[PDB]
């Protein structure tokens, strides 16, 4: 074959449509969703609770010594 | 964004704290009870020792 880079217009051409469309999961619908909304869920049990728009910080203290 | 720069200047712009002693009074105990064993006890014990030494010259001779 001969088309090489006019079959890649067809590609491309659906990459900014959805783009310039955003909303939900995109033309996806739903679907993307539900799955997408567990995920991030089961990210957040990998480093706990801990807030990550937080900074933390603590004092520090001492024990027993000789 | 905008959470890391917040996070990066904190960081950056902060100090930890430290640890401190509970004790420093021990490094003056020690002087204390070096009294004890030089002069209270070095003394009275020195005089002793010393009188042994040349006790022992004229009780070998």
């Amino acid at each position: 074959l001969d088309p090489v880079q006019k079959l890649f217009v067809d590609k491309i051409r659906e990459y900014r449509t959805k783009r310039q469309t955003s909303g939900g999961p995109v033309d996806a619908g739903p679907e993307y969703q539900q799955d997408l909304d567990r995920e991030l869920f089961k990210l957040k049990q990998m480093y706990g609770k801990a807030d990550m728009n937080t900074f933390p910080n603590f004092t520090f203290e001492d024990p027993k010594f000789e | 964004a905008g959470l890391v720069d917040d996070f990066e200047k904190k960081f950056n712009a902060l100090k930890v704290p430290i640890p401190e002693d509970k004790y420093t009074a021990q490094v003056d105990a020690e002087e204390k009870e070096d009294v004890k064993s030089c002069a209270e006890f070095l003394t009275q014990s020195k005089t002793r020792i010393q009188e042994y030494e040349k006790e022992l010259e004229k009780m070998r001779n």
